[PDB]
């Protein structure tokens, strides 16, 4: 519901669990009166916004009022009129000046939701289910407009904002920052929750508490958001739990530089900013041109943090991706990756591809080393056809193969980069990015290609299409392992240097949707080396990615428990491996990696044919477990977080279907402990008054000596009410998870109606 | 037990206006142990009106009425209660300050025990005392509150508190005393 | 000392008590190797340099070879080149390109300092007190050229950072960020300590732990640094107290916007900057032209905060204050801003004067009202005569009368704002600092003059002087209150609108310099609205400055103690207020206010004539106290903090004689305790072996009254040893401080050699 | 997190929290005819996030007036045992055939909604299940005390110029203090 309050002017925002207030000041600025828990609307709310007679205070209004900037809360603020605080707005003029002044003109409601063409967003499947405002401020001595617009969903507590600049006059401005959203409050008692990481380690959970001054994250990668920081910020007050608080939550959807920042003055009031980085930003506008911003999504919630990441999850399930694989289960796939990297044959394919139909495979996705001559990491990338020399039949005859063995067939493309050795670099070598007369840096032997311009990304995909007509692919993975170094571009004037990191966005979002209208059948798989863009801008263009390069039970529990924050369980990808591990060398139970790729994506990275007949019978139960519970644990069922890696030893999770009916729990532990206390184990989302039944397993697997726990002197169906199963708990025994491995070990549960 | 004595107290030799003195008091057993022979003829119309006042509100602050603890002394400079009725259509609100502040922030004060739907009306008297130097208050430039709210305004958004009403109540002991009525 | 060990190409810089070390790689860049305490040198440190092969990591140089800037520690950073953390460099040239890489070409060693003429700096006396290093490095795209400045103090753990930037070619280049300094380190186990407030109430200290991310504090106030941060930053190990642990401090000498960051890494790397804010700065660079940044001052200790403080004032005193004030003892002073407002005339200055002659007061000082029609706060700033109302015999006879009677004579001045009402802006209003079309705002009816203008700064030189020439002045007070907003400037291009805060600045140092020059007699009060420009850059020029507003006995302990950091106590003023206080309206002892009021400057803001003669008496005994014990105080003393306020309920310094020859303490309670613990009172700086004997003074307050205690039931001197007094304490009887007033209390101990 | 009350003489019942560790954690009295203003006999044990208004608690209190003694035990196997009850410093009973023995009640109040609610549910069971039924739902008097305004010095016409004066205010009680007893003139003898 949206209402003006005309004799008033405020706005008041809500639904069945939030509030936003605002109201217009005497000078024709917006500033914000309250935003949280919904509460019921009278027809005046003045008495909230309160003013006082401060010292070295300078006023915006003539002599006899008294207002300031430095002492209010504003949305969308800006520098140099009387506000000494980092702004967010700045646009520079021809006389050489930065001082803007926008002011209210009109406002406009409507039921429903727009597209923001150039950029990615949420949609409305219906128009009872969202409401949209948009208030027009005009800047009279340049001539330009700005339009700020709300979305309010139903259903959930979520609000979206954006911003646009439109230039009416002959003259022309620069706008060198840009963010998207700007929330203040009266106070600072909270705490700033991030996801920080690097390759193989990525978004660990930290937790910093806030005092006067700036405290920012920030990503400066240009051709992606990197592996160090997350796009996702959360404010929490110190004493909230994963069932019990106050948080609130933004996400920005956008997959470039970013910055978000928190800033508390000396007078105790907090601002909170998102938006595009202004290191190396500057958009010329001319007559006639617009500017468009990336969106913000907020989230609060008032009972733990649970209930945000649900709010997240099922809204980016529902009203983000395509409704092509909306309610649909992923395949079982197998990789290559891992049992040949480099060194392979259309043979020792076939026999792979044949070993992995017996134990139930549906995928057969082969990798780096089928184009150009691609033989090692220095040569044949950009050359985007059939290497005869290994493969003779082709793509086709391989594909064909493949589909008459009973299964379906996968490829492997990097359509963003080049190396110096192929045929494109002595073709013409004037389409890579850089600058005259400088140094070319060289990440993996291999440059970024310049899709600031439109000719470069035609012949990609011309060179690509084919492949995909000729053969019968159904899968494909982009991977993109380099950063974007010297941002120069050849064909640009010297006023259009600063557009080239956007721009390049904006042409790899191009290129995303011209294969996507073209071939709507083929599921895609987004890679930047392991999680580097786990972007929800990318989770718009392709369904799932590839979560991380580390494949280790014991270190994927401690990322995904981090990913799990704001993003789906489908999306994350996940895949069992080999024992001695590759980045990490450990060794741990076969059943554990399999109890850890159960909550994702399953697959296989392995040779099913170098394995013993006793583990390829437990490949062949795990597959068809995963096959009888993905459609509980993928598109249908609420994901509750129980235990945290990051304060202990143990973690643990769980997963119930949305009557709850249905559930199903895991446990798992890092080191063994010798001699220690007895452990429980709670659950939370449940229905008491219900009478589930619990199922486990306690199967000794091998490495267990029974034969010298006999020396030291040392049924699973049981039916208990939720009541006891959230107050109580399920006893664990310290001696059965000793049978399961004793180092990292994992326990399952499942829960059933009556 | 509590009881009013006189300002320069024997303990700890410190100095705190007399209707602080009687908020503190009124939660409890009210009394005086005190000498009206001694104060002055504009102290002694302001005893007999807290008697009227201790007269009125004990039966809901003694017998029947919920004490529930806003703000904790343990943890900062403020301090603040209240005592809501049992069909939670009467409630007295206290607020207590430590130090005075100078060039501070706002001070939302935030209710509990309340019912939301409920339309209440709020009363406060701020009349100045006796020890106010109002021309320095005009040299500086910073020279009946009966309002209706909802019972899930008054929880959620606190009580706009004005720190100049905490200065002219003395402003080093300052204290603040609300009515709440279903009405 | 400087060595070179030419066959490795490092550099070597040490004293007895630091060691720099850094080297050029093999890219011709700065690399730092280690920071810290004396290390004995060798030739070779090579091997200090670690560098490995990671993921995502693009190298600068040629193939075969291995060195990325995110891994490596590198003096003055720059963004472009393949480091993804925040630059120290930023250059915009003609193509449109942001990207620079200078090289190393020599380098020169000599003893002495320069002087870096635009800007104030520290020298050193003679020679051999200092030595200096120049390293100049060039870059062939742009033919500019960069030179990078170090200086080590002898007999102080004291370095010095500077940078210059000069443009060779034909072309122009814009620079838009420039740092003057910035350091690395190899871990995060630090906190950052800053000082933070408001007006009544600065420099608070307040600590922070380092997390992943950024940390800063900067300053957009235009006109000065503000009173809500201050330009200096110190990291500390977290066990680091008052007199042990390791800590880290740097300072800038600059009066206008600043910047202080400190970044850390997810490889646990911190990066510390801090320089001039960049936020509305762009300076444009033809041929045959310089740019100078300010000068960064750093030290290290490795005993605690006491020795750092301590080094900082005593550089601050010996080098950086003017040799004429360098060695001299403060006057006592009496002011009348307190005791009559805008409301005097020649009559009631000559009775408040007279007065205060019997007393000892040595200087008499004359506030705002004395010029123009300034009967009010409306009007009549801007135009310097005197009022012949209030004043018939004018400036001149006011000031043979005040020297007839024995004292001194000051006055106050404010040049550099005016009033629409005052005679400057009928005469021509095109002199204001402002952008044309845009409404003017204004802090207290007063607005800016641009002295980026000198046609401005040479006429406000004239009708100064001669009033300090018909006259016999012999102190001048310096008043600001009003900040810098919209910055633009009418006598300018539409280029170099970029550089009017940086101008403003200089031209006020300029106009500090000539006044200075011409009457080198007279002693100067810098109070920019009561502490919101106090740094070194201002000690430059005006010995001592007005250090807050709000004169109470407390408050001034937490704003001292806050304050004492980093600046020297004969800096601070201090002056004693009216018992009913104007600020907060609480009543203290005397007793209290004056021993607050002795570690400063020492002052008064009565009006002695309505004092009691129970007052009169006490008032003579501190002025004897004062100029007994200023010497030790001020010239000759070192300053121990004992007890903290921020943590806990009471207060202590203390100071002692150079030669452990005689010392003065302090103790200062807050609020009132009953039935409390003993009470020992520890003293820090003395010597061990030695036998002074301690005095105190106990007389009782005219409060405390002595019939209610009979009811209840209820000059000192004695010799100890210095470690009797350093490990056992004064014990302090918790009734002796009862019958000072009870709630706010003090005692003063004095100790003697014999 | 270990909840309890400890104070002293001016100064009593300050809140104060503490962390439970591998061991014994304790609060006794004493004083022999007193519990004593040092501690007070109760005892909260509440989780470490626990606010006014939201968490779980248990309280425990002992209904007796002399020595008491209230532990907390952790052993090496986080297991936490909670004991309340007489001081047994100097208490040695000696029963023969036909003789009994009895111990003072333990009260304990369970909540998970914070402090208020365990703090309502104490209030009201002393106010309703505890006090006289005589005095249990009446409003006490106002009354006027004369230790501070005399002390030990005091005669009948002293007061009864104070009581008059205390009767157009609105006063309906005064207390006598001290001194009425004969040979009272010091705190020394007449006791």
């Amino acid at each position: 519901a949206v209402i003006f309050h005309e004799k008033t002017k405020e706005f008041h925002i809500f639904n069945r669990e939030v509030s936003y207030l605002m109201r217009i000041m005497e000078n024709g600025q917006l500033e914000n009166l309250y935003y949280g828990k919904v509460i019921r609307d009278k027809e005046d709310f003045g008495y909230l916004h309160e003013e006082a007679m401060r010292s070295q205070m300078s006023v915006c209004i003539p002599e006899p009022g008294i207002l300031s900037m430095q002492y209010t809360r504003q949305e969308y603020p800006v520098y140099g009129t009387g506000d000494y605080r980092s702004p967010a707005l700045t646009v520079l003029q021809e006389n050489g000046s930065r001082l803007v002044d926008f002011s209210y003109v009109s406002h406009e409601i409507y039921k429903g939701k727009k597209g923001i063409p150039p950029l990615p967003s949420t949609y409305a499947e219906s128009e009872d289910e969202a409401e949209t405002l948009e208030v027009t401020l005009h800047d009279q001595v340049t001539d330009t407009d700005l339009v700020l617009t709300y979305t309010i969903y139903e259903d959930y507590p979520v609000i979206t904002r954006n911003a646009r600049f439109e230039q009416k006059g002959e003259q022309k401005i620069v706008l060198e920052r840009a963010m998207s959203a700007s929330v203040e409050f009266l106070d600072m008692d909270y705490e700033l929750v991030q996801l920080s990481g690097a390759w193989s380690r990525e978004r660990y959970v930290k937790n910093r508490k806030l005092e006067m001054g700036i405290q920012s994250v920030h990503s400066l990668n240009g051709t992606c958001g990197g592996a160090e920081h997350n796009p996702f910020i959360a404010l929490k007050r110190p004493q909230t739990t994963e069932n019990q608080g106050e948080v609130y939550g933004f996400s920005l959807v956008y997959s470039g530089n970013f910055l978000a920042q928190a800033e508390v003055s000396t007078f105790d009031m907090t601002r909170v900013m998102l938006g595009i980085n202004p290191e190396d930003f500057s958009w010329e506008l001319n007559q006639g041109e617009s500017f468009q911003t990336p969106e913000v999504v907020m989230v609060y919630s008032d009972r733990g943090l649970n209930k945000m990441s649900q709010a997240y999850h099922r809204l980016y399930r529902t009203r983000l991706m395509r409704v092509t694989w909306r309610d649909k289960a992923r395949p079982i796939l197998l990789n290559n990756w891992e049992a040949t990297y480099f060194d392979f044959n259309e043979e020792k394919i076939l026999k792979i591809a044949e070993k992995a139909k017996e134990a139930g495979v549906e995928l057969f996705v082969l990798d780096d080393g089928w184009f150009g001559a691609r033989n090692d990491d220095y040569r044949g990338l950009g050359d985007w056809y059939v290497n005869l020399e290994k493969l003779p039949d082709g793509i086709a005859g391989l594909s064909r193969k493949v589909e008459a063995l009973g299964l379906k067939f996968g490829l492997w493309v990097e359509l963003e980069m080049v190396n110096k050795d192929s045929d494109l670099y002595r073709a013409h070598p004037d389409w890579l990015i850089g600058a005259p007369d400088r140094f070319e840096s060289h990440a993996r032997h291999q440059h970024v290609l310049d899709f600031s311009r439109k000719e470069v990304v035609d012949y990609i995909y011309k060179m690509i299409a084919k492949v995909l007509r000729e053969s019968s692919i159904s899968y494909i993975k982009w991977d993109m392992n380099r950063y974007m170094t010297e941002p120069y571009s050849r064909g640009a004037d010297a006023s259009q240097q600063g557009k080239v990191m956007h721009k390049y966005i904006l042409g790899v979002y191009d290129l995303y949707t011209r294969l996507t209208t073209e071939f709507p059948e083929i599921l895609f798989e987004s890679c930047a080396s392991g999680g580097a863009r786990f972007d929800p801008a990318m989770l718009y263009f392709a369904p799932q990615t590839w979560t991380s390069d580390d494949t280790d039970a014991s270190e994927r529990t401690k990322i995904q428990y981090g990913t799990s924050y704001v993003y789906p369980v489908v999306s994350m990808g996940s895949h069992v491996s080999a024992v001695p591990n590759h980045q990490m060398h450990r060794m741990t139970p076969i059943e554990t990696r399999a109890n850890v790729a159960y909550f994702g994506t399953f697959g296989y990275e392995l040779d099913l044919n170098l394995l013993s007949e006793a583990e390829l019978e437990s490949v062949k139960k795990q597959i068809a477990f995963m096959k009888e519970y993905r459609e509980l644990i993928q598109v249908d069922g609420d994901f509750y977080r129980l235990l945290s890696p990051f304060e202990g030893n143990e973690t643990a999770w769980m997963v119930v279907a949305q009557d709850k009916s249905r559930a199903v729990a895991a446990f798992y532990q890092r080191m063994n402990k010798v001699n220690a206390s007895w452990i429980r184990f709670k659950l939370q989302g449940l229905d008491a008054g219900t009478l589930y039944e619990v199922s486990c397993d306690m199967a000794p697997s091998a490495s267990y000596d029974e034969s010298l726990a006999k020396i030291y002197g040392i049924v699973k169906t049981y039916r208990a009410y939720g009541d006891e199963l959230m107050q109580v708990g399920i006893p664990i025994d310290r001696e059965d998870l000793n049978k399961k491995g004793g180092d990292f070990a994992s326990l399952l549960y499942t829960l059933k109606k009556v | 037990g509590s009881h009013v004595s006189a300002v320069p107290n024997h303990q700890m030799h410190r100095m705190t206006p007399i209707e602080t003195r009687a908020n503190v008091a009124y939660f409890g057993t009210f009394g005086y142990e005190l000498d009206l022979n001694l104060l002055s003829e504009a102290e002694l119309e302001s005893v007999k009106k807290q008697i009227a006042f201790m007269k009125e509100y004990r039966e809901l602050i003694q017998v029947d009425g919920d004490f529930y603890r806003l703000l904790s002394p343990f943890e900062g400079n403020e301090t603040a209660w209240m005592v809501v009725a049992q069909d939670k259509s009467r409630a007295v609100a206290a607020f207590y300050q430590r130090m005075n502040k100078v060039n501070a922030s706002w001070i939302r004060f935030k209710l509990q025990g309340l019912d939301a739907g409920t339309l209440y009306e709020v009363s406060c008297d701020m009349a100045p005392s006796a020890s106010y130097d109002e021309s320095l208050a005009k040299i500086y430039g910073i020279q009946v509150k009966t309002y209706r709210a909802y019972g899930d305004e008054l929880m959620q958004v606190g009580i706009p508190i004005d720190r100049e009403d905490l200065n002219k109540k003395g402003g080093d002991f300052a204290s603040l005393l609300y009515t709440l009525k279903k009405v």
